RNA sequence: GGUUCGUUCCAUGGAAUUAACGUAAACCCUUGCUUUAUUUGUAAAUAUUAUAAAGCAGUUCACCUUUAUAUAGGAAAUGAU
């Protein structure tokens, strides 16, 4: 005797609310607030479009993810403390919920609440600011550092690491042809 | 006064007016434009080529670790199962069969699609429903018999802590301790196999997945009732069916193809094809002069001046009552809605949805198995065999003439296809899968 | 995958490297017949 | 001259800026108090909010003077409020907590007291009923999470007979084979 | 407790069924170009749609869409991996693009219709934007007299950055933004 | 053999070649600034006639790996590297057979 | 190192092997083999508790577990397989073997995948027709009116964002005066 | 046995009735027209090139001829289009 006896009324419009779903609620809400970190990143002369570039410098070095503050706020918290603690690298939340499942998710885990005093001046004063370095210009054209020098300040892919290899070799070079 | 390049741009005004022309041509219904999402596994368009030349790798990395995802089951140590630790390849089948992902990228995110047919569930929910009711029910009358006996004097307190607690939960795993690890047993396992799908485990996965596009990904899995319905599933399904080497290859095939029903079809009706007339009941045809101040104006109808009036006489008000009557709202922690989301009946909406839908029914079925399928253990020939139910056509077009859109400009819109290679002791052996939709 | 078992085998979850398993069992196969690989020289040839 | 052209506007008989006036309070006459009151007694508060901005952004006279009906292949086939969200028709709300990273699947110590929690449950509001069984194996967590009930990502199912699927089919299966 | 008879249904619903409308520009100045793409229409129209009917709210006079040139790629590849040659079969990879120009648009007011579209973008489809503002003369003490003011903006916003005192991994500021702009980008 | 790292990091299909072609492009990274200093020393007809002869000798002693002429590309699939296409990393043959089963997005069959 | 050997060490010890009873079991627990003195006393006052009620009650119980044994017994019975099965042919997993009576019947609740890109398609124009009837009304609340720049304004800078991508042109800056 | 670009179609056979693929249809480009959109394209403009989304269109009508009366075809810069 192996009979199964047929799904039920009952469990049947149970089973419904689960596969189906249920008639849930919807709270309309869209403010300044919950469209900041999705602007565009302008230098503009509205402080809104300067308040994006700093948003956006803050992403690079948490790692570059976009900003995505309605896909949940789970995360990798062994990875991210590696790189907060083993690696000494910044950390960039899209929002303090997300903050906070990291820590009750690693044992006796500390995160900073904000940045220290200096990176908010680094990330203002080329983000926002923009503070560059003037090329100078050079008349003489014997003046081969400082000729290169102008080129590498105008251009952004010679970086200031690629740029001190430049100068290493050169100088290097420069004074080993002299008597 | 004004800036001299504030006014170099406003001269540059040769725009065209818009005319609000009225039709005086017969204008047809548009054709069924399929799904963007079916076309190319990824719906993406990116400024930065740079981000897309890795997506065809990418995939395949992803298919196979969802793939390994699904099959993922606990220790049998965690169970008390008595692992049979035999060196043979177990050819499992009651697990859950996935499809090739299917992505919708964003600059901020990426929907992961995967259709799944959950075969395991199917098994466990039905064994772990055979539990007589009675064995909750004596199981609860154990909790108050023993906060009788050994919890009480002579035959949640303040003179009750929480240490004789302790000895107290043991003694009723004391006796019943191969009993619980039985229910354990099952409870888990479906626990397991209904947490794949939620966010417990997910979450898991989206770390792993997110290394790949760099983005927070989202699943879109959807759940399918029989495995005939996507063609991933099926050839996956008689692949390892044909693993085994005493595999009856062409017995298999008919099994398979039983088990799907094709709808009832009048052969003359279906063939038929359609003469083109004006339909006079498209929105377009109704009214040539969509101006709402030609409308509204007294055109033909009296005192139907409200704008809500004329939007309820064409479409499905869902709100209203009796489909055309009137709006009668009320006059003067629990969930934020309104006072007649529970009045709304979505029975007619459901009939608008699902018929605006097409290639809903399965319709075709093709099965082609190719390569050594032969049983000795020796050189032999390759082996060939096909079979089908139904037929792959695109009905609304070859029969009826309906203009239908082509995917990639080659693939009809209502066929899938997957290919699936696996290989026995002696070769390797394809098995391929056409189903159609009508 | 070898990454994918180590995020779930906290939880007690398990499952099967088709792809690495398979080559094990074909590197078995080989040394019941005597066909395995030959002991590797670390040696000059003399 | 302005950005649309007149000719629609001066057939109808509203070539004066005061007849098209007397045409936008005729036809889109704005709420009245007494609406607005039942109106906001039905919708919750934050849904009242972007209706009584709605009808101040989107002016009357615009709608008569370009205001057209919609065509295009996008438009939705049916009239309803989205005040809500429906089960089938909408996507899966996600309206859970988020998952314990430190959470593990409860041991036969565990679970016992779990089934003895949920035991004091239902025996506080015969015996238990098939709902209250059936409300444990699939809504009941068994891990060490304190019975959270996460977000499922699993598509809404469809109705029990999706229509242009059900009355076609006939099962060619016989129980008395 | 009793019934009212509404004599129509909010404006909100009742515009969603009329086609996007569109406000006046009284000057006819560009002030956004925004040019969607994609590689399918249907995806691409309806979005077009939708932003015209958030740059109505806005007070933003949308002009558009209009259909720019289609970008068409091509690639003939043999369809044997080997010694056929003779028989070969072509390739194609069009992009369908639009383009909704904004004229009379305030600065910020626009960057909130950009901001809008991008935490609801539609999947397919690839956008980019130019922004046109006037300024007056002397822009170095402008960017200057507007750090205080950024700063007070800021002040709720640092908290999703947090790091370690005196970070490490890091090194030269300057030269990590640069290069880790390279590996987000894929190179360049 | 001194630029292949000790530990793989190859995530795409791996080959003999491939793993060889992947170990400059990571030399080349690493020696392009100062690569660079030398072809630009050696073409400044300003500077003294030593200065140019001696950049000229450090930069053959540079080692092949070094050379960006050296790399290319190659099937992130196959390895091949005859036939690529740079906009898909792949050969001419593996983006058909890919195009059609809809694996790289936006590609078509065209037809005019 | 060398050929791999299998791994059969693996099993899990089942704390009890037979079933216990209260008395059972306090007995072996309290044999004074290991436990703090004080802990001990619990169990005691357990023990002594238990021998303290009638044997009509003892009875009951013992009658009680084996009620519980009779009514998980038809969810440990091992389901023969069908004679012509086709799920169970070779699983060697007796557990989720079934009756394979009415698993592959189609009930008329389902469409293809092909359909469901078109219904995902749908809940998708529902979750754009919410937002332009409840959130895009509130975007009116934050606008500005747009303002001819005076005659001091004499720049015009061009400003270029790829929303939310990261392109090396989306740097420069183009000015225009007059 | 006739017919058709075509196992197309009609009739018929003291054996037929049907299904799948190919064919056909449909699709992409192209042609005329209708509506929509007006920038980065267009001298002007009340919109007509261009750009591109959808829809309509043919052998359709007219003329002539025509079997077994069942299935049709011809004519091609001086019928319409
Ligand atoms: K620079
Ligand atoms: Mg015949
Ligand atoms: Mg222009
Ligand atoms: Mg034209």
């Amino acid at each position: 005797d192996d009979y199964d006896a047929p799904p039920t009324e009952e469990e049947k419009a149970f089973l419904r609310g689960l596969e189906q779903g249920k008639v849930t609620e919807y709270v309309p809400k869209l403010t300044p607030d919950t469209l900041l970190g999705y602007g565009p990143p302008v230098a503009t002369d509205a402080a809104l479009g300067k308040v994006e570039s700093a948003m956006r410098t803050m992403r690079i070095l948490g790692g570059g993810l976009p900003f995505n503050d309605q896909s949940g706020v789970t995360s990798d918290p062994t990875a991210i403390k590696h790189r907060y603690v083993h690696e000494k690298k910044p950390v960039f939340f899209s929002s303090v919920e997300e903050k906070e499942w990291v820590r009750e998710s690693l044992d006796k885990f500390a995160v900073s609440e904000g940045p220290e005093k200096k990176t908010k001046q680094k990330i203002l004063e080329t983000s926002v600011l923009g503070k560059y370095e003037e090329p100078k210009y050079v008349e003489s054209l014997t003046e081969t550092v400082k000729m290169v020098e102008k080129y590498q300040g105008g251009t952004f892919s010679y970086a200031p690491s690629d740029a001190d290899k430049f100068n290493k070799k050169l100088n290097q070079l420069l004074a080993a042809g002299l008597p | 006064s004004a800036s001299v390049i504030f006014s170099k741009y406003i001269n540059n005004n040769n725009n065209k007016l818009i005319p609000f022309k009225i039709k005086n041509s017969d204008l047809g219904r548009t054709r069924y434009f399929p799904p963007i999402s079916k076309e190319w596994k990824n719906s993406i368009y990116v400024f930065n080529h740079n981000n897309l030349k890795n997506l065809p790798l990418f995939d395949i990395n992803i298919n196979s670790l969802i793939k390994d995802y699904f099959n993922l089951q606990f220790k049998d140590k965690i169970l008390f199962k008595k692992k049979r630790l035999s060196k043979v390849k177990v050819v499992s089948l009651n697990k859950i069969y996935a499809s090739k992902a299917e992505i919708k990228h964003t600059n901020t995110k990426a929907i992961l699609t995967v259709y799944t047919f959950n075969r395991e569930k199917i098994s466990l929910y039905k064994k772990i429903k055979k539990l007589k009711k009675s064995f909750y029910f004596v199981f609860d009358k154990i909790i108050s018999f023993s906060e009788r006996v050994i919890l009480s004097g002579v035959p949640v307190l303040p003179w009750i802590t929480e240490s004789h607690v302790n000895i107290w939960r043991k003694i009723i795993i004391a006796s019943l301790y191969k009993e619980l690890i039985l229910l354990r047993k099952y409870k888990l396992r479906l626990d397991l196999n209904k947490y794949k799908f939620e966010e417990k485990l997910l979450y898991r996965l989206n770390n792993l997945i997110m290394k790949y596009y760099n983005k927070k990904v989202e699943f879109n899995i959807v759940n399918m009732r029989s495995f005939l319905l996507n063609s991933d599933i099926l050839t996956k399904i008689l692949a390892l069916k044909l693993k085994n080497r005493n595999a009856r290859v062409i017995k298999i095939m008919d099994v398979i193809l039983n088990k799907a029903n094709l709808p009832k079809i009048n052969r003359v009706q279906e063939k038929a094809s359609l003469i083109k007339s004006v339909d006079w009941n498209l929105l377009e045809n109704k009214f040539k002069n969509l101006n709402l101040s030609f409308i509204l104006n007294d055109a033909s109808y009296a005192e139907r001046n409200n704008l809500s009036e004329l939007l309820n006489k064409l479409y499905y008000n869902v709100l209203l009552v009796s489909q055309k009557g009137v709006w009668a709202l009320r006059s003067p922690a629990q969930p934020k809605v309104s006072s007649f989301a529970k009045a709304k009946k979505y029975a007619k909406i459901y009939q608008i949805i699902f018929n605006s839908i097409n290639y809903k029914n399965m319709g075709g079925l093709r099965l082609e198995i190719k390569g050594r399928l032969t049983k000795r253990y020796r050189a032999d020939r390759s082996l060939f065999k096909v079979k089908w139910k139904g037929g792959l056509k695109n009905l609304d077009s070859s029969y009826k003439g309906l203009s239908s859109v082509n995917m990639r400009g080659y693939a009809k819109p209502n066929v899938e296809y997957s290919i699936f290679t696996s290989k026995r002791r002696i070769g390797a052996f394809a098995v391929k899968g056409w189903v159609s939709g009508k | 995958i070898r990454e994918l078992q180590k995020e779930f085998g906290t939880l007690g979850l398990e499952v099967d490297d088709e792809v690495d398993d398979d080559r094990l069992e074909h590197l078995a196969a080989l040394r019941a017949r005597d066909k395995g690989a030959p002991k590797k020289k670390r040696t000059a040839p003399s | 001259r302005s950005r649309f052209k007149n000719v629609r506007a001066v057939e109808m008989g509203l070539t004066s800026d005061a007849k098209i006036e007397s045409f936008t309070k005729k036809k889109f006459a704005e709420y009245t108090e007494d609406e607005k009151a039942a109106l906001a007694h039905n919708y919750p508060a934050e849904h009242m909010e972007a209706i009584e901005a709605a009808e101040a952004a989107i002016d009357p006279k615009d709608l008569t003077i370009q205001g057209r009906l919609r065509v295009d292949p996008y438009r939705m086939p049916y009239i309803d409020d989205f005040s809500e969200i429906q089960p089938i028709i909408d996507k899966r709300a996600r309206r859970s907590a988020p998952p314990s990273h430190k959470a593990r699947f409860m041991d036969v110590d565990e679970f016992t007291q779990d089934l003895i929690n949920w035991a004091d449950e239902i025996r506080r509001g015969t015996g238990p009923t098939d709902g209250d069984i059936l409300s444990y194996i699939l809504e009941r967590s068994s891990m060490t999470d304190n019975n959270l009930q996460a977000n499922s990502s699993l598509a809404p199912a469809l109705p029990d007979k999706v229509p242009g699927v059900e009355g076609k089919y006939r099962n060619a299966i016989d129980p008395a084979d | 407790e009793q019934e009212v008879i509404m004599s129509r249904m909010p404006r909100s619903l009742e515009a969603l069924y009329l086609q996007p409308l569109r406000r006046e520009a009284e000057y006819g100045v560009p002030s956004c170009d925004l040019q969607l793409r994609s590689y399918s229409i249907r995806n691409l129209e309806f979005f077009c749609d939708f932003a015209l009917r958030a740059a109505y709210y806005l007070g933003l006079p949308a002009f558009g869409p209009v259909p720019l040139p289609r970008m068409i790629e091509r690639w003939t590849v043999p369809k044997s991996h080997f010694i056929f040659k003779k028989s070969q079969e072509n390739f194609e990879r069009v992009t369908l693009r639009r383009l909704i120009q904004i004229k009379d648009g305030h600065p910020e007011t626009v960057q909130l219709w950009l901001a809008f579209l991008q935490k609801h973008a539609y999947y397919g489809i690839g956008m980019k934007a130019n922004v046109w503002e006037f300024s007056k003369l002397g822009v170095s003490k402008a960017m200057d007299e507007s750090k205080s003011e950024v700063e007070k903006l800021l002040e709720t916003r640092w908290e999703h950055l947090s790091h370690v005192s005196d970070m490490k991994g890091v090194g030269n500021f300057e030269d990590f933004l640069a290069k880790e702009r390279l590996r987000i980008s894929g190179g360049r | 053999s001194m630029f292949r790292a000790k530990k793989l990091d190859l995530g795409c299909f791996t080959n003999v070649r491939v793993l060889r072609d992947h170990s400059k492009r990571k030399a080349f990274l690493e020696a392009e600034p100062e690569r660079q200093a030398l072809r630009y020393v050696i073409r400044n007809t300003t500077l003294p006639a030593r200065t140019r002869a001696v950049a000229q000798l450090q930069l053959t002693q540079m080692h092949a790996y070094t050379r960006p002429t050296q790399i290319r590309n190659r099937c992130i699939l196959g390895g091949k590297s005859r036939g690529i296409l740079r906009d898909f990393k792949m050969t001419r043959y593996n983006f058909r057979m890919n195009a059609l089963m809809g694996n790289i997005p936006g590609v078509k069959k065209a037809s005019w | 190192e060398g050929v791999p050997v299998p791994k059969r060490e693996d099993d899990a010890k089942l704390e009890f092997t037979r079933p216990y009873n209260p008395g059972e079991f306090l007995s072996e627990k309290l044999r004074s083999d290991d436990l703090q003195d004080w802990e001990r006393e619990r169990y005691e006052r357990a023990l002594t508790s238990w021998e303290q009620t009638p044997d009509d009650l003892k009875r009951g119980w013992s009658t009680m577990i084996r009620d519980i044994e009779q009514a998980a017994a038809p969810l440990r019975r091992v389901v023969m397989p069908r004679r012509s099965t086709f799920w169970y042919e070779e699983e060697k997993d007796t557990d989720l073997i079934t009756n394979e009576d009415g698993e592959d019947d189609f009930h008329e609740n389902d469409i293809m995948s092909l359909g469901h890109g078109k219904l995902e398609e749908h809940r998708e124009f529902r979750e754009y027709a919410r937002i332009a009837v409840w959130e895009m009304p509130l975007l009116s609340k934050y606008a500005k009116p747009f303002v001819p720049p005076t005659s001091e304004e004499v720049l015009r800078f061009r400003y270029t964002t790829y929303m939310g991508e990261f392109h090396p042109a989306d740097r420069k800056v183009v000015v225009e005066f007059c």
